[PDB]
């Protein structure tokens, strides 16, 4: 199940039910392109990076020995955290490491100068076309 | 101490305005 | 300002011609 | 026993009678921020997700409609005494008696791992489980490094871990016990050494 | 206007000469106080804090050094079992990576054809923080019976660091094998980029996003001076903040640290100080123009991590510093790096260093290249306006020169198997001999009307200006060195005039001749002369190393040169000999 | 013709060789070559999203029109063949359009020569069939072998398809065909909003070809203009309504046109909108985006005033202005109006500042990848370097286009009044 993110409105969500083979390592890789944001949309520390939320791993890990049905009112509190459905399987919810990714950043000190320069570039075309369309050729 | 964001009026506005007006319009 | 410098000249020329 | 992601993690299960799940989600996030002195007001549509097959209810559930589930996590949220004090003030003994006296802020954060959790869920009132009873489980998991805390001492103690020893149980509690794992995985049925003789020894299949 | 065009016509030669002299003089004025600036911190995260060093494990480092040396002698390679046991003992989270590669040709200098090795690294997981950031302390270990003291000091530093709580970033203690080959394999596997075709086992443990690294090379019990190397692969440099961090601990610990092996005091007496500044600046320029990774730090800079190499030298100077002092300096550097709350973005990334505590930013040395490029621009304008005062004649020289450049790039690595069968030469020597033979065959033009030659020379000048400017932006030293030699001869070349003199000036400033002159200048600056025979031997070794590094590490000097700068010079050769 | 076939073969061979090279991946990811509305990876992503049951317009990666997804659903295979065929078809359309335009302009020149409307001695300015023989071939050669077009088709960008649509609009307009010109202009407006500005040049050329004086008092002009406008609007409305039914939703209109008009991506490009809106105060964001999108449509009317009797040059200038001031410009868009340069190369004698501007454009183009690499991968440069390169590139483009316009005006004035 995958839902796509919308800019400034939704995060990406990607859920998979993978069957891990015995004595193996399974690699789940997905490609991403970093996005350039507005100069006011960055954190106060914009060169530190942006944190990707840790991934959640839910599984029914097999057990060495079978567990008898437990009574939540007569058992230690650490044994009643998760409901147990099968004797030979127990439920674990692992969380992976947070990921620190850096986005490309604007200058943060160039809002006036960029406005001036881009406006000047536009005005170059404006003035040249205005001259060419308005004025007419004359001798001497 | 620190520096607030202030426009470089003399450095850039004058330059990028005198690159347009005397280059195209006035003369 | 680069937009308005030639426009004002045109308006002044029109006013002089009228 | 229990694992949580870095920073704040808030996943909640709304009742089927609710209508505006997102509005109640925002209101509850702000209220929890006020209660626990954490910046949970940053939980927005950009952070919130609705898992389709994960984070099933941890208590009694008639049906599992994920339309009523919201899960948000703030990986950069910090946890400190500013968050532990509201958490400690929600216990009946409130660090005055029982095992809560061991919760020293300096020692708890001198750790490789530290997690503060608040879990609310409905459980069976009796063995027949025909009725609903509400359970609140406030947990605090820490891991003491062998090189930082021990510094080569190679001997562990309650005093050496929490800068404080247990003195009295919480008078409100109907059960206050300390479990120390003494299993030797390699030795033939031997056990770890504990200086004071335990009241009893309990064996069961925990985590497989 | 027409008057401006006529004025350009009349004064092209004086303007070009004045511009070239101005560029040379501007480069030679880079070492003077108006243009050179004293280095400053510019990073408050590291300048507003202080550290109290408590490194006392100077005997543990020596014992580890003796143990590692004995085990390396016994094993005949990097002792993996001992390293993994000792890292576990000191408390690191030890891992192992096994890599392998086949070199294009035998490497005579390092004595390797197919390289197989293992990288041992242990990660100090930072308490009170998730594994999101990382600092690397690496020891480049090669089959040279060296760096045992560096390994011992690395292990002692790891033992000291492990018991502390004030780490916001994981620390990776990496012991590579086969010098920079192991570092490149480890970096490629860590970042999951297959950039050079290295084979390696998948990595099982990572410490998050690497932020800074320090490579330690030490082969003596006591040092007399620390040395810092900043220039990296492809002329890339770390942020100046890392260099300022290293240099600010020399005053703190009373250490004697040198740049390029030269100790330049702060006296800056006008009689002698600028000469030492120029010596250091020229050494840095040549080293940056070579484009090779001089230490293990050079391969780190490609992945946007600021890296430094801190060599230790024992060189008869009476005041011998201690391993404890070196460890204290390293501990302070790593603690101040840990004080960083974000990636190094302050200070500067493009600079030249006429001394350990002096620097020149990009806005202050760029005029040196720009003045030289102005000569090419003026000559191109003059040729354009003289033309305004032939596709068939141009396409043949253009295609022939580009094809010969492509052959110079592609042919030498291949054909060694073919050439060795017929000729009594080695596989490694066949590559260099093929390089030289193709270089000469380019001179021997097979194929070989004023407008044709002015058009061809104008195209060549525009192409040369493009390449010189683009190289100068990425690697100023390479661009400056290429411009200084090719601009005057490219401008001067023309069929009408002294053809023998023009041919001599063109040949003597070809990229091969520029490389030979650079080698001679380098050896002269290191106070170690060269006869013609040993200079030729060093030139051949440099050619072999430059060809090898393009495959091994991805150095751009060989492909860039042999594909863009050789055909462009052949265009000027064809201009000189026009039909 | 044989030379046209030879040029087509050379271009196809070069494109195929670059397709099979190792530089295809490098080219495919260039910000100068691909754009948020034209990347091939985004086409593949939007096609893969439909297989998951997710609408491709619910995300922020896919911004292409339903017609593109329908075309590439059937033709997801042979994509490189599709793009090579589109480039060849653009070359063919431009070749034949220019070949017919040369005949039309020679007939006009012969008419005003017979009427002696020109100056007594303008023999040098007189166009001759010998000089116009290889202009159609050079038009197709400046497009097929342009490095911009080669990169834009090797990267598999739909910019090539939009260029083919514009070229077929030009061809149909030059060969009468008001219906086909309206359909192709509607298709071009479908892919990118800006090509709607070419409506005035197309209408002017059609009126001139049909010999209707363009006068306010004239009624035939109004009748023909109304027919052409209704035909264009109907062809656009039918396309919009039909392509609604592909996903049975209107979500494509935001993801395409609101994306084009509001510039939400802010991803580096050769354009001038990426930084202006990254480094921008939010007080004036709406005002300045309105001004910048007005800029593209600003010059069509005053250009029509001056160039009423020269509609093809007006169309060329309009294409150039679109390619320069588009919200998400591309080197492929820039390469479409550089295919017209051989047409106007008879204006060379009146062209000032040609060498410097060509050198500046070449320098900026070669410097885009180098400074992009320094900023992004090397880390030793800022976004300021890339912004400066975009500024210089666009200034060079603007000055080159105004320079050709000035040369055209000079030639007209000399023809009318007398060359000395
Ligand atoms: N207790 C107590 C406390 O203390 P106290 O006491 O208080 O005290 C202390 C303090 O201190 C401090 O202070 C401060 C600080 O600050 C810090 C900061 O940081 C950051 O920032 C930074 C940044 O980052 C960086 N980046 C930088 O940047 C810069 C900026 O900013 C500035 O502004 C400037 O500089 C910029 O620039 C500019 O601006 C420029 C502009 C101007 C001018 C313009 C020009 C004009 C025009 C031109 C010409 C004309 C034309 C005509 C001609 C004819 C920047 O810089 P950069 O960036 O570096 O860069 C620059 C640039 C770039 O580059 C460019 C280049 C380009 C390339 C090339 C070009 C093209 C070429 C072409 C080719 C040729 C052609 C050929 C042809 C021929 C043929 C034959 C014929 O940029 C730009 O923009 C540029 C512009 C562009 C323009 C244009 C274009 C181009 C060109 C055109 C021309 C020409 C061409 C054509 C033609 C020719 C030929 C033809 C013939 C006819 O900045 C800063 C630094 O400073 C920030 O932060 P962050 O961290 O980042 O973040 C945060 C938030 N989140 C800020 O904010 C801050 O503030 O500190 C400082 C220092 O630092 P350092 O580190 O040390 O340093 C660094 C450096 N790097 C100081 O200073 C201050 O004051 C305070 O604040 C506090 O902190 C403390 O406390
Ligand atoms: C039954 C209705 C059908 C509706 C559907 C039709 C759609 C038509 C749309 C566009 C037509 C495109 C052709 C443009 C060619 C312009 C060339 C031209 O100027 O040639 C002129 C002839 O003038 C014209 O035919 C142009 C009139 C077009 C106005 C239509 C507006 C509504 C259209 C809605 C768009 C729907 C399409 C949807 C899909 C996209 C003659 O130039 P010459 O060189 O041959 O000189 C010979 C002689 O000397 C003058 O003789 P004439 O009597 O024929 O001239 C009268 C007048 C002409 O002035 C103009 O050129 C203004 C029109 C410009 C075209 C606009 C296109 C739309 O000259 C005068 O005397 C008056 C003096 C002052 C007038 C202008 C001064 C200020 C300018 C504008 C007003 C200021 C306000 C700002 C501008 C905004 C506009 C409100
Ligand atoms: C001829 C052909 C054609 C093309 C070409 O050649 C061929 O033409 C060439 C030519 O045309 C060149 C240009 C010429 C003009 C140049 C101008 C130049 O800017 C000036 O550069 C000077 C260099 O000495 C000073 O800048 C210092 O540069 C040092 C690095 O080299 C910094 O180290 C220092 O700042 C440090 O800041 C932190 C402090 O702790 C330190 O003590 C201080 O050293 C800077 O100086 C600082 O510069 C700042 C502006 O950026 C402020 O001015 C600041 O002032 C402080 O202001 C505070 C209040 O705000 C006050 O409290 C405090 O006391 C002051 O100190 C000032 O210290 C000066 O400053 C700054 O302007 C710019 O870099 C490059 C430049 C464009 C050139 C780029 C390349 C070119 C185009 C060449 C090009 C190839
Ligand atoms: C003939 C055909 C083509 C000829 C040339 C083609 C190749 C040219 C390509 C690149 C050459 C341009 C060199 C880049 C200039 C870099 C300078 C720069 O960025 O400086 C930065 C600051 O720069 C600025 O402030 C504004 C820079 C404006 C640059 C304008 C001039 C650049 C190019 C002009 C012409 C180049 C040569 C032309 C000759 C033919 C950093 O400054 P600092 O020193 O770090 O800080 C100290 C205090 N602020
Ligand atoms: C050619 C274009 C101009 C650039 C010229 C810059 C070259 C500067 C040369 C030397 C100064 C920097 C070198 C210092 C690095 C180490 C010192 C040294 O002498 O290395 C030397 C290395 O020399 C170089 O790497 C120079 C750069 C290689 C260029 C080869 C490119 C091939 C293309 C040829 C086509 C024409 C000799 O290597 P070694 O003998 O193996 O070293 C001894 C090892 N035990
Ligand atoms: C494969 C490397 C080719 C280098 C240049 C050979 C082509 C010669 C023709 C014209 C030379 C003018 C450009 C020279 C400027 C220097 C180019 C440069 O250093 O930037 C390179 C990339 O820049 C470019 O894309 C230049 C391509 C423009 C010409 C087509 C760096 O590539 P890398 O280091 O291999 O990527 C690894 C990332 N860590
Ligand atoms: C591949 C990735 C980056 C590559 C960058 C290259 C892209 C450049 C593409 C287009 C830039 C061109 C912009 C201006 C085009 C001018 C159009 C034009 O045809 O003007 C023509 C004028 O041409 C010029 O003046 C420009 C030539 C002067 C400088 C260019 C030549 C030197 C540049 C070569 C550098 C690279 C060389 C490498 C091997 C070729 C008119 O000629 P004509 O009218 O047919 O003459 C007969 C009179 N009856
Ligand atoms: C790259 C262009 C500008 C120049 C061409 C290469 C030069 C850098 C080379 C070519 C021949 C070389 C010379 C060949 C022979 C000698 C003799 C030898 O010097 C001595 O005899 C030392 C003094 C003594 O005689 O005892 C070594 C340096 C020198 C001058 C060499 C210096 C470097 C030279 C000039
Ligand atoms: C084929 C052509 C002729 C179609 C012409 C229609 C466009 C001009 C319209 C159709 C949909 C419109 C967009 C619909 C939604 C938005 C989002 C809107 O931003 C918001 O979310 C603000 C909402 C609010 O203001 O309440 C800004 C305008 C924009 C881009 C609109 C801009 C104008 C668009 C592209
Ligand atoms: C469609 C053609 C035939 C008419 C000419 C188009 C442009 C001259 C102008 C007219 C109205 C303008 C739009 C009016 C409203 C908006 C909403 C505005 O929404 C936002 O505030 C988000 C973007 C931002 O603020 O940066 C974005 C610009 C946009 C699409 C404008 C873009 C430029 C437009 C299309
Ligand atoms: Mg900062």
């Amino acid at each position: 199940h995958y839902q796509p993110a919308q800019d400034r409105l939704q995060p990406h969500l990607l859920e998979m039910l993978i069957q891990l083979p015995a004595n193996s390592v399974t690699k789940v890789s997905i490609q991403f392109e970093r996005a350039l944001l507005k100069w006011t949309e960055y954190t106060p520390d914009p060169n530190h990076g942006f944190y990707v939320s840790p991934s959640v791993l839910s599984a029914l890990v097999p057990s060495m020995v079978a567990a008898k049905p437990v009574d939540w009112e007569e058992s230690p509190l650490f044994n009643s955290l998760f409901p147990v459905s099968d004797g030979s399987n127990y439920f674990v919810r692992l969380y992976t490491e947070p990921l620190l990714v850096n986005l490309p950043t604007p200058d943060f000190s160039m809002p006036y100068n960029v406005i001036c320069l881009t406006c000047t570039v536009v005005a170059v075309c404006y003035g040249s076309f205005y001259n060419l369309l308005t004025r007419t050729f004359h001798i001497e | 101490g620190t520096t607030q964001l202030r426009a470089t009026a003399t450095t850039l506005i004058l330059c990028c305005l005198l690159i347009i007006l005397p280059c195209f319009i006035l003369p | 300002l680069p937009m308005a410098v030639p426009i004002l000249l045109s308006l002044v020329k029109i006013f002089l011609e009228t | 026993f229990l694992q949580a992601p870095s920073g704040a993690e808030l996943w909640v299960w709304f009742q089927d009678t609710v209508t505006d799940v997102d509005k109640s989600w925002k209101e509850l996030s702000n209220v929890l921020s006020g209660i626990f002195c954490a910046s949970l007001n940053f939980i927005d549509s950009t952070n919130t997700v609705t898992p389709t097959a994960s984070f099933k209810p941890l208590g009694l559930a008639n049906d599992t409609d994920h339309y009523f589930l919201r899960y948000a996590v703030l990986p950069r949220e910090v946890v400190c005494t500013e968050n532990l004090t509201p958490w400690k003030k929600l216990l009946p003994c409130s660090s005055k008696a029982g095992l809560s006296v061991l919760l020293k802020a300096d020692r708890l954060f001198h750790t490789s791992y530290h997690s503060q959790a608040v879990h609310i869920r409905p459980v069976c009132r009796n063995a027949r489980c025909t009725s609903i009873s509400w359970e609140l489980r406030q947990t605090l998991s820490v891991v003491f490094d062998a090189f930082i805390t021990g510094q080569g001492k190679k001997d562990w103690s309650l005093f050496r871990m929490f800068s404080r020893t247990l003195t009295e149980p919480c008078p409100l509690a109907s059960e206050s016990r300390v479990y120390v794992d003494i299993t030797t995985y390699n030795q033939d049925n031997e056990t770890l050494e504990v200086h004071p003789p335990p009241t009893t020894t309990y064996q069961d299949v925990i985590l497989g | 206007r027409r008057a401006l065009a006529r004025l350009v016509l009349r004064l092209n030669a004086p303007l070009c000469v004045l511009s070239y002299v101005a560029g040379i003089a501007w480069f030679l004025a880079l070492v003077f106080p108006p243009l050179t600036q004293r280095t400053y911190m510019s990073e408050n995260a590291m300048g507003s804090t202080m550290v109290e060093e408590q490194f006392a494990g100077g005997d543990r480092a020596r014992a580890f050094a003796r143990d590692f040396a004995a085990h390396r002698k016994k094993s005949g390679a990097l002792p993996v079992a001992w390293l993994e046991r000792t890292m576990r003992s000191v408390g690191l989270e030890v891992y192992t990576q096994s890599f392998s590669r086949k070199l294009p040709f035998p490497d005579e200098t390092h004595e390797r054809y197919m390289v197989s090795g293992t990288n041992v690294y242990g990660i100090l997981r930072a308490p009170r923080a998730a594994s999101t950031e990382s600092l690397v302390l690496t020891v480049p270990c090669g089959s040279d019976s060296t760096n045992s003291q560096a390994v011992g000091l690395l292990l002692a530093l790891a033992a000291h660091f492990r018991g502390q709580i004030y780490w916001a970033k994981d620390i990776v203690f990496l012991v590579t094998e086969h010098d920079l080959l192991g570092t490149e394999a480890w970096l490629e596997a860590y970042h999951d980029v297959n950039v050079t075709g290295m084979q390696s086992s998948p990595l099982q443990g990572r410490a998050g996003a690497i932020q800074a690294a320090v490579a330690l090379e030490l082969s003596s019990d006591v040092v007399t001076s620390l040395d810092v190397a900043v220039e990296g692969l492809n002329g890339q440099l770390p942020n100046l903040d890392l260099l300022n961090l290293f240099q600010t601990f020399c005053q703190k610990g009373g250490l004697l640290c040198t740049l390029q092996g030269k100790l330049q005091p702060e006296d800056w007496t006008s009689l002698d100080g600028p000469l030492q500044g120029l010596q250091t600046l020229l050494l840095m320029v040549l080293r940056q123009a070579s484009g090779r990774p001089h230490g293990s730090h050079g391969l780190f800079l490609r992945y946007r991590v600021e890296a430094l190499t801190l060599r230790g030298i024992n060189s008869f100077r009476q005041y011998k510093y201690d391993l404890v002092a070196v460890g204290k300096a390293l501990e302070g550097m790593f603690r101040k790096l840990n004080h960083l709350l974000e990636r190094l973005h302050q200070s500067f990334f493009l600079y030249l260093l006429p001394g350990l505590s002096r620097f020149v930013s990009i806005g202050l040395y760029m005029p040196a290249v720009g003045f030289l490029l102005l000569v090419l621009g003026l000559k191109a304008l003059e040729l354009w306006m003289q033309l305004h005062e032939g596709l068939a004649s141009l396409v043949a020289p253009l295609l022939i020169s580009q094809a010969m450049g492509l052959a110079l790039y592609v042919l030498p690595v291949l054909g060694q198997h073919v050439a060795t069968q017929h000729f009594p030469v080695a596989e490694a020597e066949a590559v260099v001999l093929t390089l030289l033979a193709i270089y000469a065959a380019g001179l021997a033009l097979p194929h070989n009307p004023d407008r044709g030659w002015m058009a061809l020379k104008l195209v060549a000048l525009i192409y040369l200006a493009l390449q010189l400017g683009c190289i100068a932006l990425t690697n100023f030293s390479l661009g400056f060195l290429l411009a200084t030699t090719m601009v005057p001869t490219a401008a001067l070349a023309k069929p009408h005039g002294p053809r023998t003199l023009y041919a001599a000036l063109l040949v003597l400033t070809s990229p091969a001749a520029t490389l030979l002159g650079s080698l001679f200048l380098w050896r002269e600056l290191q106070e170690a002369p060269l006869s013609l025979a040993e200079g030729w031997q060093l030139f051949l070794a440099a050619l072999a190393q430059g060809v090898l590094e393009h495959h091994t590490y991805g150095a751009l000097l060989f492909p860039l040169l042999s594909l863009g700068l050789y055909p462009c010079w052949l265009l000027f050769w064809n201009v000189l000999f026009w039909k | 013709a044989a030379p046209l076939v030879l040029v087509l073969v050379v271009a196809v061979t070069v494109r195929a060789a670059l397709f099979r090279s190792s530089l295809a991946e490098f080219i495919s990811e260039r910000v100068e070559v691909v754009s948020p509305l034209s990347s091939w990876k985004r086409v593949v992503e939007g096609l893969s999203l439909l297989d998951l049951g997710v609408s491709p317009y619910s995300g922020a990666v896919f911004h292409e029109t339903p017609l593109i997804i329908y075309l590439f659903h059937f033709l997801i295979d042979y994509a490189e063949l599709v793009f090579m065929i589109t480039d060849a078809l653009t070359a063919i359309a431009l070749y034949f359009a220019i070949q017919d335009f040369n005949k039309v302009v020679f007939k006009k020149q012969k008419l005003l020569l017979e009427l002696d409307q020109y100056a007594p001695d303008v023999a040098e300015l007189i166009r001759t069939p010998m000089e116009m023989r290889y202009i159609p071939l050079k038009v197709a050669l400046f497009y097929l072998l342009n490095p911009y077009t080669i990169l834009s088709c090797v990267a598999k960008s739909t910019c090539a398809i939009n260029n083919t649509l514009i070229a077929f609009f030009i061809l149909t307009t030059i060969k009468g065909s008001a219906f086909l010109s309206a359909i192709f202009l509607a298709l071009a407006t479908y892919q990118s909003l800006y090509p709607l500005t070419l409506f005035v040049p197309g209408l002017l050329y059609l009126l001139q070809r049909q010999y209707i004086p363009v006068k306010m008092k004239s009624k035939a002009f109004w009748i023909f203009s109304w027919e052409y406008a209704m035909m264009y609007v109907g062809s656009l409305v039918v396309i919009i309504c039909l392509s609604f039914f592909l996903l049975s939703s209107w979500d494509f209109i935001p993801a395409v046109y609101g994306f084009i008009l509001s510039v939400p991506d802010l991803t580096p490009n050769i354009g001038l909108f990426w930084y202006f809106f990254a480094e921008m105060f939010e007080h004036f964001s709406l005002f300045f985006v309105c001004v910048f999108q007005i800029n593209v449509f600003f010059y069509t009317i005053p250009l029509a005033i001056k160039l009423k009797e020269h509609p093809i040059f007006f169309m060329f200038i309009q294409i150039a202005v679109i390619a320069i001031f588009k919200s998400y410009p591309t080197v492929g868009d820039v390469a479409l109006y550089m295919a017209f340069f051989p047409v106007w190369n008879h204006l060379y004698r009146f062209l000032r500042n040609i060498f410097v501007l060509t050198c500046i454009i070449i320098v900026c183009s070669l410097l885009f990848p180098v400074l992009w690499h320094l900023w992004i991968y090397a880390g030793s440069a800022n976004s300021n370097f890339f912004y400066a390169i975009t500024l210089t590139f666009n200034v060079g483009q603007i000055l080159l286009i105004s320079d050709y316009f000035y040369a055209f005006l000079r030639r007209e004035y000399y023809l009318t009044h007398g060359l000395y």
